[PDB]
């Protein structure tokens, strides 16, 4: 069956600039080449269909490109709301085929984290875990760093991360990092911080509570 | 006007049979052709079949002949498909979709409907308010914790608030359970904060009001 | 040994009908003759009858000939009595006794059996949590409020603490609708504070753990 | 009907005491009488049968005594778990009949109560009421006075009390009021407090929180 290729599966660009997603069949699929934007809550758009043509409502900054076995997207003017993963289609041939995607990041100026920290509930201790929460909001680059300290003792493989998709207003990520204790080892402890590391902060920020 | 709302999420025994939903709306049902697509958590998208409704013809995608079945109810403007004895590999999204003709494409998209498959039963998560403890950016979340399968809808005031809130990416632990966190970021009259968690697949609906404890002897 | 376990309250309709129960156990049930009594909120009490098991045989109070009747399931060790066209006179607490025989006197009592007569629809309660702001002493307890009819339990920690706890009779408030306080007193781990409540009349079960906020930045 | 009375229907007395309840019978019922304790929790127990018989269990302090309309109940020396209603009954005739019942209390040594203020729920902001509580605890005696002040402003007819049954180990008291508010009315005032008259405060006591 005809394959779909796009061989950049992440490309990151500036608020700005003309971007260039890329696509190539195994073989001619004469135009008949559809490109859809699949937003990070997980909808997926159609944009432009056979090669040239926009869906209505996309804006003029998507152009549609190509013929034969090479076809390309581009984004003339950048702007936040277009961060997705854009997927190509060839309705040549049966089965229908579609590229593996390209994800796009927007590339904005640098913005340190707000850090907020959450001690555990105490509706949490009855479980016999407890989890501390630290919160690093609208920072950019993605790039961070997180330490969590327990009575100024550097913890180590008891901490989860994750991170959001990047907004698609002001092109920010935020993180959401949790230590979990035992509810013998959180109250054994006073002092619980965690530590920011980020490019837009010139030192590290602690962000602590002080149980009981 | 145009809409295609799917069956909600689905866990499943590994060797069942599943018929997920495609309700549709704003058009004519049988004046357009309805195809089915897979998204594997790579997030890659397959074509899995097509349906012409005002007929009940079908052209399945050969990956799919033997797992997928596609069907239509003219009347409640609803097609199926049904996956047969589910593997691990069925463990995706499953959208519905629309061909129009200008020429094709599929210019309308369900939500989507999130299989799992496993043999682990349902459970529905326990959800803890996360509030801080001491700037006119104060936060609160709440945390959404051991549940199985993976899709959790979050809300904020039934719906109310959208700006400033994130809902983080779940992690599976060791335990085999996922687990999310919800905050929100505020301004600083004493609006509440309320989180609406909502785990279809164990019929559990939590509303946790997250209480700011502003006030002092 | 003996116990006589009574059917939870009862709502009622200014009109309806209704069978409490009364289920036994620890004596061999036909031995023995079951007397019940009323109690209205005066708490008068006022007895209501009698039936022999082993038989079936009563003897009413005149008082009540129209509205009680009395029977056994033999095998079930459980006797019942049904109130007929119940007024707002029929609204109190009925408990079902035992007769020794030494003489006579009613040796076992159930719990009782609260009625109440009201067009008035159930409502199930909104339960808050009470918590203090700033001794070896500390308070915390909720707020159950909004419900009718009149009987809610009110535990903390499933049974487990007993020591500290006052829970308040309810007031009727302007809109016709009860409300209770419940409260436990402390010594100062943190052990946590869930206050359980028991709404039957409206199925409403809730466990509301109450947060202390000791962290400080 | 054969009518029992019980002509003393609340009676107060000190630990140490002797106590006696009376019943009086309306027609002579040759000792045919039966005395039945109920405690506040609503459960009730059988004490004395026969006029003069103790149930297993009840302890020899009770005494059972009199003949023909009149019957008295007597506890010798009085203890805190003594705090009920005791009914007497008459098998001599059907209907069974009960006297109306005597309330008794204990007079233990005057005792101030605990006082604490607890603020509204957020939770509870939603609903457009807001609930203020005071918590006066473990008192004797009973009689006592509670007062809302907003914004140093008395309150009057928006509170609603209630007092609990007397404990049956400390023969205490225990006192709960409410003070309830509009949303609208709770978020336009700063300070909220109660004080308390009680005997055994030589001066009233103001619980107070600051909203906000």
């Amino acid at each position: 069956d005809i394959q779909m290729t796009q061989t950049t599966s992440s490309l990151s660009a500036s608020l700005g600039d003309r971007v260039t997603i890329t696509c190539s069949a195994s073989q001619g699929i004469n135009n008949y080449l559809n490109w859809y934007q699949q937003k990070p809550d997980g909808t997926v758009k159609l944009l432009i269909y056979y090669t040239s043509s926009l869906h209505s409502g996309v804006p003029s900054r998507f152009s549609g490109s190509g013929s034969g076995t090479d076809y390309s997207l581009t984004i003339s003017n950048l702007e936040p709301e277009d961060i997705a993963t854009y997927y190509c289609q060839q309705y040549s041939n049966l089965p229908y085929t579609f590229g593996g995607g390209t994800k796009l990041e927007i590339k904005r100026t640098v913005a340190a984290p707000s850090v907020f920290i959450f001690p555990p509930s105490d509706c949490q201790l009855k479980s016999g875990t407890a989890s501390v929460v630290c919160l690093l909001n609208n920072f950019y680059p993605r790039e961070a760093k997180v330490q969590w300290k327990v009575d100024n003792a550097l913890q180590s493989g008891n901490s989860q991360e994750s991170v959001t998709e990047q907004d698609s207003k002001d092109s920010t990520y935020s993180l959401s990092s949790t230590l979990t204790l035992s509810k013998a080892d959180y109250e054994k402890h006073k002092v619980y911080a965690c530590e920011v590391t980020h490019q837009g902060l010139s030192s590290p920020v602690t962000k602590s509570f002080n149980r009981g | 006007e145009v809409q295609l709302q799917q069956s909600g999420p689905d866990l499943v025994k590994p060797g069942a049979s599943v018929k997920i939903s495609c309700k549709t709306s704003g058009y004519t049902f049988t004046e357009y052709i309805m195809h089915w697509v897979k998204q594997s958590h790579g997030k890659s998208l397959e074509w899995i079949g097509g349906i012409i409704p005002n007929n009940g013809g079908t052209s399945y995608n050969q990956k799919f002949k033997d797992k997928a079945t596609m069907t239509v109810d003219k009347s409640s403007s609803t097609g199926y498909m049904e996956l047969r004895s589910l593997t691990s590999e069925d463990s995706a999204v499953y959208y519905c979709t629309r061909r129009e003709v200008y020429y094709y494409a599929l210019d309308y998209w369900g939500q989507g409907t999130l299989v799992t498959v496993s043999s682990a039963s349902t459970k529905g998560p326990s959800v803890f308010p996360l509030a801080p403890c001491s700037e006119s950016t104060a936060a609160l979340g709440c945390l959404v914790k051991d549940y199985f399968p993976e899709p959790v809808t979050v809300s904020w005031n039934s719906g109310a608030l959208t700006s400033g809130v994130h809902t983080f990416p779940a992690v599976l632990q060791s335990s085999g359970l996922y687990s999310l966190s919800s905050v929100v970021t505020v301004p600083s009259g004493t609006q509440t904060y309320t989180c609406n968690v909502d785990h279809k697949p164990s019929n559990t609906k939590v509303d946790k009001c997250v209480e700011r404890k502003s006030c002092v002897e």
